[PDB]
């Protein structure tokens, strides 16, 4: 529903959105095994935060 | 002291032993007035020695010698400290207080009279004396309404309290013509508690704040000459219980009331609480981050008026839900933020573009320390802002320590008053030990189903 | 403007009325409420 | 005091033979307390998008909108609004009251009256059945606690956008934003708040397993063991002798739990204090009181920065800050 | 004019701790508030010049 | 530094000085 | 819209002017112990 | 549209336990 | 700064405020010593 | 349906403890 | 209240009462309008708000009817604080230019049947050609969010994830209309003035407007109705 | 586990609320003898309560 319209937003798509930034933020410091060296751009992020 | 088996209360009731014990209750009082003289005291010694002249009165940790500089004891035209005589002052006037508070107390506690009506009829008194207790409130009122007279005096005729809104960033400023309209005072009292208003956070001035002043101290002392003169009515004794410990959970209701109220004042008044003692209020920071960002973004060289968001709002200005101009940030739940370097540049409809084009001062731009750190975040263990901050600053606001704590405060003498409250009200119907076991209330009612 | 609104939020408004009726309908009601109280108090 | 109206009424109100009772706390828990029930179901049901963030992105959050229980939710009111108290006769229609989040701020008004009166109610039984009054005390906790998530949270934020969405997943929205910006985990009153119901679901398994393993013959492998005697007499079942003294015999016997009232005293004020402990962290928090903040404590003779489990956390919570209101940010601090 | 109310401080210091340390020790013991009273007078009044004499050495330090 | 050495007296001092009087109390007679 | 918020008035006012003179109304007699 | 797997799954799980417990309290309340 | 003829006696300063913690506890060191009668 | 599978499971738990609170058994033995 | 009044009263009379969201008017003035001395002008605090709210949507059977609507923003809704100019001819030929000011605001407002228009209502980068009684032209409308924008999905413009990140089987030809466009070019739009109550003393106008304007697209997903914005401007000449 | 803590937290302040009198002090923590064969709280009206 929300991949086929830009306005339907719920507390789960937004819970979504968090998980989404703790995996690609924690990953790089958390495993280092996995080697991750990800530049900052490719990281998401929100508006000016 | 006593024991558990005559008086029936363990050591961790021990002050309920004293519950009937007027000249050890009185000890007890004397010796805690003693207390917070002795704290107010060395407190006071502590920030005074503790203090740095150069910084701002908030950087580090003070929450009292604002308290004093609001009164206008040292304080220069800006906001600067001149000299911390009248803070060391009052330290020591205050320790020394204690010391005569305490030994009074210390008296009272071991070799005073037991019990006061034997040889004091004056000071002796029995929980269920009306007219007696109404006396005891009466002198203490009439005590509170000469504290709240001083404040009036202090700031009418003894050139003191320290004006925010006076031209230039504040003054301490001796005042002149308090507001003491009734249909102002009482607006006041009787209106709204939420953000459009706030019930008792709204003054900003001192004019209506020492008005009300003498509002409180007339009334408090024409009440408590009332209560020296009358006895309570018969509706009111069948309204309340007449016992040391309702009169507890009464006092402690209205204290409770009284600390959230205090939490309110600190987290959101930037007029009692001067803005360059206790640093800026929730809303200010805030404000102010919006307004440092739109000065920066137009002296760059693009225009903030027709420059919206990525929700095309307004990086800068937009209007509140009432068409007033506001910053268009995510601050616009704090476009009610009043503040002296925000009214000169804030007109009648809105923020006053012209204004802010032209007519905006050096010293409110350089308020940005109001923006930079010292918005109220800060941590427990200090550190600095959000919570993802790393350890680079050492500051918590003097607003946030002291809206917290009294919060905390509040809600646990609410708590005590609850107890106190049921306690008594078992007390008086007389199941406060238990159920009687033979007769018990249940086994007259009829079953419910 | 759009629409017609109460535009009464904020303001400081005494106990929230901004009609004379508001405050008039809160005082009859409690006084009702005292005059029922009153002449049936002390319960007979 | 048998023929006059508000008599009739006292004696009806305070009467212990209803059902329910009712009570000069009921008088205003039942009508607010409806009024929430009926608002709250309805809006759960059908209520239309509204734009929480005040930045005209209106959240669904019900269930005729698209969205199922877990993730049905009464969304908080808008952040335009602040807490600028917005009920139905402040809007000019139903639709734009809807859309700014009237619902939310009448339930939680309504909801905070209602548990108050509740607690209220509680002593209020408690003493018209000669009773003792400390079960409201008990009930102080939650009340508390919901105080602190719905009223002196978003006062101390200023917008009642920062309440806790009426739902699950926008209470665990609510939850991951809370602790993305006040690092709850590492707060003490939360670390004594999560020791409580830990302790609180160890004691009370702790007692029902004490309660229910020290049994006399009473009730066989069938229904009851009324072979003895059938229902009608005093001579009581039960055991707390050798019960204590399993539980001594457990650890050290010398821990002494013999005392039944005091037993009891404990498993009351033990999650009661911490609840208020936890509850109160909340309220701290809604100033900014926030959590430990260890990030970068520990460096090296260089000065090098050691990375530490409290800079991984510090990671997840900015991971989350940067995801959070992706789009109602302006400026860099977040400070609103 | 400084030395001396240094000293001064130091012995009201010494005297208010030796009251802190002896005024409930007098109170609570089984008759010994009736037997040092004149001690317990005399420390109060030292204790009250030595905080008058701070106090107007404050003017001239 | 000795500003630290006088704060630890002091300390001490304060803090040693409360269980003093009790123990004086204990020690000579009673009515605690 | 201006009656709804009447019609509120009056009704919060009716159910707290309940409240407090069900509570002046001898609450502290209304209990089974003797006292 | 229509989930009809969720439907029947959703239906049986409530009407099965449901249809045995009130099968079961009739029993029991038929014969005391 | 205490002014310059206090300025000695503030390392004493600094220990003053814990006092009332202390009284608390002396509280019930004197409960400890009537053995919580 | 999707929505009114949710209402009709909520309001059947709704009326369960209605049904729990006021058509209980009457309690027995204290 | 004409703008002598409005400049009389504090802030804090006029918050919270909606006087903010009002333009001023004119009392004074007379209503000839061809009275006014030719020339050329440089306006300033041009005000400008609505009154109707109208969407033009289009049934399946071939006919043309507006309809009103329902307003779910407040009162953000006014133009404030703009300027330009206007070189007035004798015979009545205008040149009003709008250059910069508040000259937009995000409106959101609700069809009948419970549909959500949001929409940008400018009259930015507005140019105007006509006589007194009536002059219209051509302005800018922008697309409603930036290119910044994320949906709830986190995909955008400049910033975003521009694929359904949600499952990593759907990016086909079906989703570029939601993932691949993600177009933020500007509309424009059609807005005719008139001039009524002309002021001599001090050079204040105070009209009526009705604008024509494209609704918001989203994010291009699907295509724009068109809002008629009616209601009274107001400007003072210099 | 919140039910646990609930229930835990509902049935000490219950029973501390019902303790009897079994006594005449004002401390009802040693009106409690582990000898006698009574319950130290009354079931009746805590059901009655709730
Ligand atoms: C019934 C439903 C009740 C709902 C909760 C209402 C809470 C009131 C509130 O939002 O409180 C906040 C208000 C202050 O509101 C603020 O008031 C401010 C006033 O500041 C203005 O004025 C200031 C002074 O000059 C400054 O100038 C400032 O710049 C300027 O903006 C602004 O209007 C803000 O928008 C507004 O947030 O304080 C107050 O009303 C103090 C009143 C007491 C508050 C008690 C809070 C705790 C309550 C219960 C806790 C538990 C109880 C038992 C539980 C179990
Ligand atoms: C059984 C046996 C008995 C057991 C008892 C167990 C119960 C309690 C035990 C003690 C509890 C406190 C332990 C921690 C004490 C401590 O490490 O002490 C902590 C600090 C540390 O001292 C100094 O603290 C400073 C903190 O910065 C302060 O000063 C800075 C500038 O220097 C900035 O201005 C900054 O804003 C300001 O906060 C610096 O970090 C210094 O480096 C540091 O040395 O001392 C202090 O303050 C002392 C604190 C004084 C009391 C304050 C009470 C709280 C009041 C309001 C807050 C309420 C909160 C409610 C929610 C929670
Ligand atoms: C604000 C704190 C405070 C205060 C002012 C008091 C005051 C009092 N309590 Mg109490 N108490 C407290 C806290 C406090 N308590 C706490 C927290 C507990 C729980 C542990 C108790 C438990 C308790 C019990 C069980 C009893 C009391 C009793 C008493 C009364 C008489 C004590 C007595 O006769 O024995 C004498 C005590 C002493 C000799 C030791 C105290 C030493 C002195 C007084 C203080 C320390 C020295 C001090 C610095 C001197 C100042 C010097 C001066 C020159 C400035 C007294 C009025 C008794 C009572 O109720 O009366 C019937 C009683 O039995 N209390
Ligand atoms: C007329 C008799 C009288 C008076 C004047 C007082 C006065 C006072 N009592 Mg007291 N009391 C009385 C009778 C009286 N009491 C009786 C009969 C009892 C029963 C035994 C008590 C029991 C009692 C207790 C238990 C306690 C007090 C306390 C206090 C003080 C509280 C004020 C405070 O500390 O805050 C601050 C003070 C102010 C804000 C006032 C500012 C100073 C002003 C300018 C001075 C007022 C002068 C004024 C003209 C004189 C008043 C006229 C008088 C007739 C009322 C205060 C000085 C408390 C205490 O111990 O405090 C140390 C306390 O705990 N009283
Ligand atoms: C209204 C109460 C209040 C408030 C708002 C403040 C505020 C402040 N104080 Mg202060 N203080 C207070 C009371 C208060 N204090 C009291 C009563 C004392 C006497 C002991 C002191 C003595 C004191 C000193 C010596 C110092 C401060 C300092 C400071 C500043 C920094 C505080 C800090 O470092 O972290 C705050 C510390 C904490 C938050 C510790 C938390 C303690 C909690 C409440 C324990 C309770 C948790 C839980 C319930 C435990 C249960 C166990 C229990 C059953 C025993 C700050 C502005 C420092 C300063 O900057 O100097 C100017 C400083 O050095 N204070
Ligand atoms: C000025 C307010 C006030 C006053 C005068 C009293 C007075 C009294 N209370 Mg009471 N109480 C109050 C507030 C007050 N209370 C509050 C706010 C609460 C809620 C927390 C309570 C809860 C309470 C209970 C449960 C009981 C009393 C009891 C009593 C009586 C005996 C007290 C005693 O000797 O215990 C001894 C004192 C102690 C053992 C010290 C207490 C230690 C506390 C619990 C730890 C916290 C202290 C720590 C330094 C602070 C940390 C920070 C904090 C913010 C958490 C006495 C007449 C008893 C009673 O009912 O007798 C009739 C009793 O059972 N009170
Ligand atoms: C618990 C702890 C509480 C701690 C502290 C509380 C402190 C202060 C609380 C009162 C502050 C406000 C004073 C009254 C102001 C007021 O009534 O405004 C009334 C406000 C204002 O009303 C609004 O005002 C706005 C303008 O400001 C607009 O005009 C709105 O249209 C209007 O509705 O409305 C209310 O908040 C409703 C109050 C109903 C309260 C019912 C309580 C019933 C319970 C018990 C009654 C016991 C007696
Ligand atoms: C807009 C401004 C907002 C701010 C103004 C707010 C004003 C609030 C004033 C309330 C003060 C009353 C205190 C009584 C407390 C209970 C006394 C009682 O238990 O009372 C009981 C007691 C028992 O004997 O009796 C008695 O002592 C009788 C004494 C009670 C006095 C009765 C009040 C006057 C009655 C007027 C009737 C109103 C009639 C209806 C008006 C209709 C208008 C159209
Ligand atoms: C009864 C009782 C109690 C209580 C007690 C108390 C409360 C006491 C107290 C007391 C007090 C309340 C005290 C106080 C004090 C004070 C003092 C003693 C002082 C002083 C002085 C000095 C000496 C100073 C000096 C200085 C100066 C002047 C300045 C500079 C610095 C210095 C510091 C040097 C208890 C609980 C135990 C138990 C029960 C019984
Ligand atoms: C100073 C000041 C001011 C002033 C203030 C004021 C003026 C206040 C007040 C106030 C008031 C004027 C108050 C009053 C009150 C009262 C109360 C608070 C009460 C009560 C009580 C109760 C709660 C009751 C209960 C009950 C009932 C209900 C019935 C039966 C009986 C009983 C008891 C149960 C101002 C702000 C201006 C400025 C600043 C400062
Ligand atoms: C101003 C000043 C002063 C004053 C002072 C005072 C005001 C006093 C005091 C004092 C005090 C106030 C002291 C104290 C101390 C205390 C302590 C040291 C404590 C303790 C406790 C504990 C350690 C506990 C233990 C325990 C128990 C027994 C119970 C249970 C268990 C436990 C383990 C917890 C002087 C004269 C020096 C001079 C200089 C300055
Ligand atoms: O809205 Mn919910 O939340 Ca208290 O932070 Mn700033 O603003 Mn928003 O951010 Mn993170
Ligand atoms: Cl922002
Ligand atoms: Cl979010
Ligand atoms: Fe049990
Ligand atoms: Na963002």
């Amino acid at each position: 529903r929300a991949a086929e319209d830009p306005e339907f937003e719920t507390f789960y798509t937004k819970n979504i959105l968090l998980n989404e930034g703790i995996r690609a933020w924690m990953a790089a410091q958390d495993q280092p095994h996995e080697k991750l060296t990800l530049p900052e751009e490719v990281l998401p992020r929100g508006n000016a935060l | 002291g006593r024991d558990q088996e005559t008086t029936g209360f363990a050591w961790w009731a021990g002050n309920a032993r004293l519950i009937n014990l007027s000249g050890k209750l009185l000890g007890a009082h004397v010796a805690h007035a003693g207390l917070i003289v002795f704290w107010a005291g060395a407190m006071n010694l502590f920030e005074v020695s503790h203090f740095v002249p150069e910084k701002p009165m908030y950087e580090q940790g003070l929450i009292l010698l604002p308290h004093i500089a609001t009164l206008g004891y040292g304080v220069g035209p800006g906001g600067e400290v001149l000299d911390t005589f009248p803070y060391f002052v009052s330290g020591v006037l205050h320790l020394i207080s204690s010391a005569v508070l305490g030994f009074g107390g210390v008296y009272h506690s071991l070799i005073g009279p037991e019990t006061l009506e034997e040889s004091y009829p004056f000071f002796g008194y029995v929980w269920k004396d009306k007219n007696k207790m109404t006396n005891i409130l009466g002198y203490h009122l009439i005590i509170l309404g000469c504290g709240a007279w001083l404040l009036v005096l202090k700031a009418l005729y003894f050139g003191g309290v320290y004006d925010t809104w006076a031209p230039g960033g504040g003054d301490v400023r001796i005042i002149s013509n308090p507001t003491t309209n009734a249909a102002i005072i009482f607006g006041y009292i009787v209106k709204s508690p939420f953000g459009g208003d706030g019930w008792i956070v709204s003054v900003d001035n001192l004019e209506d704040i020492i008005g009300g002043h003498i509002w409180i101290g007339t009334l408090c002392i024409l009440g408590g000459i009332w209560h020296i003169y009358t006895t309570p009515w018969p509706w009111a004794r069948r309204a309340f219980v007449w016992s040391g410990e309702a009169y507890l959970s009464y006092s402690l209701a209205a204290v409770s009331l009284m600390g959230f109220t205090a939490c309110c004042f600190a987290w959101f008044n930037n007029t009692a609480y001067p803005s360059e003692f206790y640093g800026p209020t929730g809303p200010e920071a805030s404000q102010a981050q919006a307004f440092t960002f739109l000065v920066r973004d137009q002296r760059l060289g693009a225009n903030v008026a027709s420059a919206q968001g990525p929700t095309g709002l307004g990086k800068y200005l937009m209007r509140s839900p009432t068409g007033e101009i506001i910053f268009g940030g995510e601050t616009m739940r704090f476009w009610d933020f009043r503040g002296p370097w925000v009214e000169p540049l804030r007109g009648p409809s809105g923020l006053d573009l012209v204004k802010l084009k032209n007519d905006i001062q050096p010293w409110q731009e350089r308020r940005a320390a109001e923006y930079m750190t010292h918005a109220p975040l800060g941590s427990l263990n200090s550190v600095g802002g959000v919570a993802t901050e790393i350890n680079a600053v050492n500051f918590v606001s003097p607003r946030s320590w002291l809206a917290t704590s009294h919060f905390c405060l509040g809600f646990f003498f609410f708590v005590g008053h609850l107890w106190h409250a049921g306690r008594a009200r078992a007390a008086a119907a007389g199941f406060e030990k238990g159920i009687d076991r033979v007769d018990e209330p249940v086994l007259s009612m009829r079953p419910l189903d | 403007l759009v629409d017609d609104r109460m535009n009464g939020d904020g303001t400081g408004l005494p106990f929230g009325v901004n009609d004379g009726i508001l405050g008039w309908v809160i005082a009859g009601t409690l006084g009702t409420i005292w005059a029922i109280y009153f002449v049936s108090q002390k319960d007979l | 005091e048998n023929t006059s109206l508000w008599a009739r009424f006292c004696e009806w109100i305070t009467s212990t033979e209803n059902r329910l009772y009712i009570g000069w706390f009921g008088v205003i828990m039942i009508p607010t307390l409806l009024t929430a029930i009926s608002v709250y179901i309805i809006a759960f049901i059908a209520a239309p998008p509204v734009d929480i963030d005040g930045i005209r992105e209106p959240v669904s959050g019900s269930l005729l909108y698209g969205n199922n229980i877990i993730t049905g939710a009464v969304v908080p009111t808008s952040n335009a609004i602040g807490l600028h108290f917005y009920p139905i006769w402040e809007a000019a229609s139903l639709d734009e009251w809807l859309y700014n989040g009237g619902p939310y701020q009448l339930v939680v008004c309504h909801f905070f009256l209602g548990v108050c009166c509740y607690m209220g109610r509680e002593w209020e039984l408690s003493y018209r059945l000669g009773m003792r009054p400390w079960i409201a005390v008990a009930y102080s906790a939650p009340v508390a606690a919901a105080t602190a998530v719905f009223i002196i949270y978003p006062i101390g934020q200023g917008s009642f956008s920062d309440g806790m969405p009426l739902g699950i997943s926008g209470t665990f929205n609510f939850m991951i934003v809370f602790q993305a910006e006040h690092n709850i985990l590492m707060h003490p009153f939360h670390m004594f708040g999560v020791a409580g119901v830990f302790g609180g679901s160890l004691f009370s398994a702790m007692h029902g397993s004490l309660v229910t393993s020290s049994l006399i013959r009473e009730t066989t492998e069938n229904e009851s063991a009324n072979a003895g005697y059938k229902f009608g007499q005093e001579e009581e079942t039960y055991n707390i002798v050798a019960a204590h003294g399993y539980f001594g015999r457990l650890i050290f016997q010398y821990a002494s739990f013999n005392n039944s009232r005091s037993l009891h005293f404990f498993l009351a004020v033990w999650p009661v204090v911490c609840i208020w402990l936890t509850a109160l962290g909340i309220s701290t928090m809604a100033f900014n009181l926030n959590g430990f903040n260890f990030n970068q404590s520990v460096v090296d003779s260089n000065g090098r920065v050691l990375n530490t489990w409290a800079d991984i956390i510090n990671r997840a919570n900015l991971g989350m800050e940067v995801m959070h209101e992706r789009n109602a940010h302006n400026f860099p601090l977040d400070l609103a | 004019m400084t030395s001396i109310l240094q000293i001064a401080l130091l012995g009201l210091v010494l005297v208010s701790f030796a009251l802190v340390v002896g005024v409930p020790v007098v109170f609570a013991s089984p008759n010994g508030w009736t037997e040092n009273k004149g001690v317990v007078f005399s420390g109060l009044s030292v204790w009250f010049l030595l905080v008058f004499a701070v106090g107007v050495f404050n003017s001239f330090a | 530094s000795l500003t630290l050495i006088l704060q630890l007296v002091a300390l001490f001092a304060v803090v040693a000085a409360g269980p003093l009087v009790v123990v004086l109390l204990s020690v000579r007679g009673g009515n605690l | 819209m201006l009656t709804l918020k009447i019609f509120v008035y009056t009704v919060v006012t009716f159910f707290v002017g309940l409240f407090i003179f069900g509570f002046l109304s001898n609450d502290p007699s209304r209990n089974p112990g003797k006292g | 549209e229509v989930n009809i797997l969720g439907l029947t799954a959703t239906a049986l799980f409530i009407i099965i336990p449901t249809s045995f417990l009130l099968i079961l309290y009739v029993k029991t309340a038929a014969s005391e | 700064k205490l002014p310059e003829a206090y300025a000695p006696f503030s390392p004493i300063v600094d220990v003053l405020p814990i006092i009332p913690v202390l009284f608390i506890l002396l509280a019930f060191v004197w409960q400890a010593s009537v053995s919580f009668r | 349906m999707e929505a009114l599978v949710y209402t009709f499971l909520l309001i059947g738990t709704l009326g369960i403890i209605f049904f729990s609170i006021f058509f209980r058994e009457p309690p027995r033995i204290a | 209240l004409t703008y002598d009044e409005l400049q009389g009263l504090t802030y804090l009379q006029v918050k919270g009462t909606g006087i903010a969201n009002t333009c001023p008017v004119v009392e004074q003035g007379t209503s000839n309008v061809r009275e006014l001395k030719p020339g050329d002008y440089k306006l300033e605090k041009f005000c400008m708000e609505p009154t109707s709210f109208t969407v033009k949507e289009e049934d399946a059977k071939g006919r043309e009817e507006f309809v009103k609507t329902k307003l779910l923003t407040r009162l953000t809704y006014g133009l404030d604080g703009m300027n330009g100019s206007m070189k007035i001819n004798n015979d009545g030929s205008v040149e009003f230019r709008e250059d910069e000011g508040l000259d937009y605001a995000a409106t959101t407002v609700k069809l009948p049947g419970g549909e959500y228009v949001p929409f940008l209502f400018t009259i930015k980068e507005f140019d105007g050609k006509g006589t007194l009684d009536s002059f219209s032209g051509d302005f800018l409308v922008p697309s409603y969010r930036g290119s910044t924008f994320l949906d709830p999905k986190g995909r955008g413009g400049a910033t975003g994830y521009d694929n359904a990140i949600a499952l990593p089987a759907k990016a086909d030809a079906d989703e570029i209309q939601r993932l691949n466009n993600k177009s933020y070019t500007p509309g424009k739009g059609s807005a005719v003035f008139s001039v009524a109550k002309v002021d001599t003393e001090t050079g204040e106008i105070a009209g009526v407007f009705e604008s024509i304007q494209p609704s918001d697209t989203e994010m291009g997903a699907h295509p724009a109705k068109d809002i008629k914005i009616t209601g009274l401007w107001y400007g003072q000449l210099t | 586990v919140l039910g646990a803590a609930l229930l835990c937290a509902i049935h000490g302040a219950t029973v501390e609320n019902t303790l009897f009198e079994d006594g005449d002090g004002a401390n009802t923590f040693r009106a409690f003898n582990p000898t006698q064969a009574e319950e130290t709280y009354s079931m009746v009206t805590a059901n009655r309560f709730w």
